[PDB]
């Protein structure tokens, strides 16, 4: 069966729960027409390719097949292609409504060579009245400044907790899945603003266990055991925290980097203890993370971090 | 002949029934293949867990003895770029088999070293050609794979080998070889493995070589500890005892003679003393706090160099001052 | 059983030269009306198809068809013993594990005999030839070879374009572009040099130069080459034999 | 513009064969009195200089000189379509980005046309030829090729020594030493086999065998080769064409200098 | 001293072509009745033995035998200057450190002279030839070359079997097996194509194909090849020269012995 990322892939700009400003901008553009050259940059899995696909579809109607030229990184996008095929498409005659234009979608624009990017300048400049260019990339710095000067720049940001939660609730309502609040919270926590990864983890948890619960999510998508990390940090005695770290995290194959990073997140988002003790625990966690990043990542460093956190909590 | 391969290669599983440790994933994969619905697999796990052996035995069970021809196996040793994908993988997926009739199998072993552009080009190959071919991605780190590629495959986490399965494999090896193993020696062997069958097989071959006999005797803990290397538990406990009870100068002399008689390293002794003192039932946790803090500081200092004698004296003084609070 | 005697070992050697390099496995089948053989390359863009009628042989006997597969490389390795003028007899029983090649000189003198190990290949002969092609043309094969050898240097793709009374081969790559334009013409001074063209519909297809280079080898079997092109199927390049033909079907580049 | 038609594509192919391998970039310039071309190797010890007068062509038209640079390898890659007997026409506008090579058979039949991309090279033609050389000699080029091919096997350096009525080529290396001694002589039975020598001063120069090997290629353009040597400048090896010549100027080894 | 002049440098070049590749060091010895040379490969399964009588030379003078050893590769490197038609003179003093090869054209014109460094080899010529061999046969050498070239492709071992009026060469390996069967016959239309066989005892020996391949080179020296086989000694393959012969003695494979 089709995955939920592809099955429930948005086909209308209203279904996108991304950045509201740019979404309404593109919606008004598709409503009025006169789409300009654009470059959409951001991070993977936030609704960049789907956004430009929806814009092109809504703007071209039934003429999407013969008015949109899609070129991904999977196809050759060198100097020869830009010289021959893109120029032939831009010079192609096509009867369109008096508010629409031919769209050239270029996915993964940050991978095009310098020669092709240089040749695309006059290609998009001489046919800017019947052909429009939409680039979708992750690093806007990889595209030359002359190309960026002839187009709008749309920087997509991370998706807040509310938007991903709303989209997951819509998907659950459309799929009739049994879930719980802590399970969705763990899913969003493991997603890190990645909507595609969130939907993928949700579908995997559903197809693997049926019930979307935090235990299952931290099991089918087991990585550092956050709740377990919180229970380890919130321990009252040193031996209990040491036994938890040994049995639950270290004896199960959790890497030290995941443990310390999950540890940082738990602390930052902690609310049981005061602000100063939280900052001191983050400072200890931060030093331990620095030491690990240097390749000294072992169990002794995490044990010393826990000992220092307990000493801070020891008044 | 197979008698020339090392024990890690000689005892490679050829069928799915010889892959121990993984039961929840092995049964699920067997059911996938028997019922027919075999999705794109993503075997994620630590080294030496049996992912490559599992997928090789799976392809053998699927296609028969002609596996080496009906399966496209790519790895980090082979050039895996975006053009390599575009040509080879797409031509393999789009075409059909030259030896029989059925779906194809592309085993992308160690695909965590592939370029981001290669994965971006392959994520649409997996989604387009999905009725005549399948994809199996083997990984040790799930952070090197793009989330788009990570979401198209069913993820199977290879857990470290437990005690029962590793002891079963050890018994199988002891049956295949004219060799005997002591129970406590077997336990010590399982302790220094961390669920890595490669290490167990290697050190088993090495201790069989250490026997020096026609194998009429047994392999005890002494053989394993002297052969596997690393400060022996005997010298470890002797140094710890001399530090805890004996005099400062005597403790220094003992540590020096122990680390210079066998050429041991100070970091290995530090880790061993940390592992041993973890079982010590101690008084108020201040001693444990001081011990862990000072030992981690000394380890981080050793990780950058310095004077070995100064660091050894620091270890001795740290352990002593930490235990002086237990009175 | 298989029992086919070629007057000159040379004919068989040139035929195999045609399968050579571009394919690894060949599936032969002898029967009452002759011998056929098919080989497909790994990427499946090229099919080499042979047909040798009973009359091409000096002696042919078949009371029971036999299908046999073999490694092309192994076969050519053995296919340089024919002295060209030697007589060659292909021999095999009804359930063969091998194919026997028997080369003999006129006199009883020297007899070179080989027993080639066979491969098991699932019998699955393709029948992809079309009733009508968009355009059909024939020209001297040496001319076609030159045309291919010219353009090959410029690109990995050579385009063939056909319009009324015009055939144009084109290559365009890094160092520049090239083209060879030929026109239909009847030479009575010797019609084996004429260039015929029958166009039902203009065609414009692109082929991988590496493959056209494999195909030109057929020049050694025939003076002329027939090229049939269609926008609906693989192109057909054909080299006629006395009672038979060697055909190369090549899929256009998408 | 450039518009030069060679009767036989073969002449141009042999000329380019001469630049081949030993140089990478060639700078051509067509003008009212013909075409010239110069190419210098990377180490700058060899200069290949060509001159083709208007009369060497079947048709030549020039109302505006054009200078064009190109990669030699690219040119030769394309220079095997001439059928030798084909007609070849070099064509270019006054401000070219390419050079067009047009090969045609007598009949309208087959037309092979190429459009070669040009390289931008700073125009800087050298004029290093001397008024007088210490010694001058000519001999059959096939003979010169053999002499070079002999000695080459023995060393990376071949010495040319000239004294009154004596020309001596010498190589000396690891396996031993070799020498070829030739004497001036007029053969009336056919003077294309004669060996002329005019010596104003004895000369003794050493050249890198790898370069002399590149130079011998000119045999395919002329029956004889002229060799002009001087202790003051690069040596000149010249192969005459009908209305033109191909020249190779080679710097003597200082002790180690090709 | 050594002083041997070959009419055509070509004869010596073909002779050396025979030692070429299969051996590295050759020990020559000139004397009153001619020149002999022996070379044994490293594995000691092949001995190459030459004999050139006084009459094979245009001029030969020897008042004092000289033995000299040399590297075969060095010699062949120098052995492509003969123009084939050049005259070749081998020259050496009684206690040489080198061997001089002097190639000259009819006219005084060109003289290529080489001085090859010699190697010191303990003089120890072998005399392993037998009085009688189990079987003896001769046939055109081009035919023998084809027979060897056929079978070589199939295996690293080629077996020669002889029975009354039958000679059979066989190879059997991975891809299959092959055999060439020849029968004795007198062709009066030209007896240089006949195949003679004298069998005193049936023989059946196996040889390493790599070695037979080295041996076939002798075809260039003689129209026919003589093959003498025995179960007691190395086989002898012989190529006759005008006054002389080139012989190859090859040890049969024991089961694995070239
Ligand atoms: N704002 C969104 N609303 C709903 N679904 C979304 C949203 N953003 C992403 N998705 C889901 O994520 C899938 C993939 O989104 P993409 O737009 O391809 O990700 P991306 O932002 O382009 O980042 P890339 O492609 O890795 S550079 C879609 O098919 C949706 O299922
Ligand atoms: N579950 C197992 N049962 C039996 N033997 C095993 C098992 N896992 C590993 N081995 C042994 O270890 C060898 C190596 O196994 P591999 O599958 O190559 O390791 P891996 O899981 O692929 O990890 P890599 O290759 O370092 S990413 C095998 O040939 C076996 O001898
Ligand atoms: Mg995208
Ligand atoms: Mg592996």
């Amino acid at each position: 069966q089709l995955p939920w990322v592809e099955k429930y892939r948005p086909q209308v700009l209203s279904d996108i729960v991304g950045n509201k400003e740019t979404i309404d901008r593109l919606q008004q553009i598709a409503k009025d027409g006169n789409m300009p050259h654009m470059i959409i940059s951001g991070m993977p899995g936030i609704g960049k390719t789907t956004s430009v696909h929806c814009l092109a579809h809504e703007l071209l109607g039934r003429s999407y097949a013969d008015g949109v030229l899609e070129l991904n990184a999977s196809d050759d996008r060198g100097i020869d292609v830009v010289r021959n095929q893109i120029k032939h498409f831009a010079q192609k005659k096509l009867h369109l409504p008096p508010g629409k234009h031919k769209i050239v979608i270029l996915d993964e624009a940050d991978s095009m060579t310098a020669g092709a990017q240089q040749a695309l300048r006059r290609t998009m400049e001489l046919y800017s009245n019947s052909t429009r260019f939409a680039f979708a990339c992750n690093q806007s710095n990889k595209i030359i400044e002359p190309l960026q000067s002839r187009c709008a720049i749309l920087r997509y940001s991370k998706l807040s907790d509310e938007d991903v939660l709303k989209r997951l609730l819509q998907i659950i309502k459309l799929e009739d899945v049994k879930y719980t609040n802590d399970g969705l919270e763990a899913i969003i926590f493991t997603a890190e603003g990645d909507m595609r990864q969130a939907i993928n983890n949700l579908q995997s948890t559903v197809a693997g266990h049926g019930l979307v619960n935090a235990d299952n999510v931290f099991k089918i998508v087991d990585s550092p055991h956050p709740l377990i990390v919180k229970k380890m940090l919130l321990a009252s005695n040193l031996e209990d925290s040491i036994q938890i770290l040994r049995t639950d995290l270290w004896k199960k194959g959790y890497s030290s980097i995941d443990i310390v990073t999950t540890s940082f997140r738990v602390t930052k988002n902690l609310a049981q203890v005061k602000e100063s003790v939280r900052l001191e625990m983050i400072k200890e966690i931060g030093l331990t993370h620095m030491r690990i990043l240097e390749g000294v990542g072992t169990y002794l460093q995490l044990a010393s971090m826990l000992a220092k956190i307990h000493k801070l909590n020891n008044k | 002949s197979k008698e020339n391969l090392p024990w890690v290669e000689k005892y490679r599983p050829e069928t799915l029934d010889e892959v121990y440790g993984q039961n929840e994933v092995i049964t699920t994969v067997r059911k996938f293949v028997d019922e027919g619905k075999l999705p794109h697999l993503l075997f994620y796990g630590p080294p030496g867990t049996g992912k490559t052996s599992t997928i090789v035995a799976l392809a053998r069970e699927i296609y028969g003895k002609n596996y080496s021809n009906m399966v496209l196996e790519l790895n980090a040793s082979d050039d895996r770029g975006i053009d390599v994908v575009r040509n080879q993988i797409k031509d393999f997926a789009s075409t059909r088999q030259i030896f029989s009739k059925g779906f194809k199998l592309i085993i992308l072993d160690e695909a965590d070293a592939m370029t981001n552009a290669a994965q971006n080009a392959l994520r649409r190959v997996i989604e387009r050609y999905t009725k005549n071919t399948r994809f199996c991605v083997l990984a040790n780190y799930a952070h090197k794979l793009t989330p788009a590629l990570l979401s198209r495959c069913t993820r199977f986490r290879f857990q470290p080998l437990p005690q029962e399965a590793i002891e079963r494999r050890i018994a199988n090896v002891l049956v295949h070889e004219k060799l005997k193993l002591s129970p406590n020696a077997e336990k010590a062997l399982i302790e220094l493995s961390n669920g890595d069958m490669r290490r167990v097989l290697n050190v088993l071959q090495s201790c069989k070589a250490t026997l020096d006999n026609p194998d009429e005797d047994e392999i005890s803990d002494d053989v394993i500890y002297e052969c596997c290397g690393a400060p022996r538990p005997s010298d470890l406990k002797a140094v710890l005892k001399s530090i805890l009870e004996d005099d400062w100068g005597t403790a220094h002399y003992t540590l020096n003679k122990v680390r210079s008689a066998k050429g041991l390293a100070l970091i290995d002794l530090i880790e061993g003393i940390v592992k041993i003192l973890e079982d010590y039932e101690l008084q108020n946790e201040e001693t444990r706090v001081h011990l862990l803090t000072k030992l981690a500081d000394i380890e981080y200092s050793i990780s950058k160099g310095g004077n070995d004698q100064i660091q050894g004296s620091a270890v001795i003084g740290a352990i002593k001052a930490s235990f002086e609070n237990e009175t | 059983m298989l029992e086919a005697k070629f007057e000159e070992a040379s004919l068989f050697k040139r035929i195999i030269d045609g399968f050579k390099d571009c394919v690894q496995l060949v599936n032969f089948q002898c029967k009452e009306d002759g011998i056929i053989a098919q080989a497909v390359d790994d990427s499946r863009v090229l099919l080499v198809s042979l047909e040798i009628g009973v009359e091409a042989f000096q002696e042919y006997r078949c009371d029971h068809p036999v299908t046999l597969g073999m490694d092309l490389t192994s076969l050519s390795k053995i296919l340089r013993c024919g002295n060209n003028t030697d007589t060659l007899t292909l021999i095999a029983d009804n359930t063969p594990d091998s194919i026997i090649l028997l080369f003999e000189d006129t006199k009883k003198d020297r007899i070179a005999e080989y027993s080639l190990k066979l491969m098991d290949i699932d019998a699955d002969f393709l029948k992809i030839e079309e009733l009508q092609y968009d355009s059909t043309l024939s020209l001297p094969s040496s001319e076609f070879s030159k045309i291919v050898r010219d353009l090959s240097q410029l690109s990995d793709s050579i385009n063939i374009m056909i319009t009324k009374e015009t055939i144009k081969f084109v290559a365009d790559g890094d160092i520049g572009s090239g083209s060879v334009i030929i026109k239909p013409f009847v030479d009575m001074e010797h019609p084996e040099t004429s260039i015929k063209l029958e166009m039902d519909q203009p065609v414009d297809l692109t082929f991988g130069a590496k493959y056209l280079l494999d195909i030109i080898k057929g020049s050694s079997l025939s003076d002329r080459v027939g090229i049939r092109l269609s926008s609906e199927a693989p192109a057909l390049f054909q080299f006629d034999l006395k009672s038979g033909f060697l055909q190369f079907f090549l899929a256009p580049k998408f």
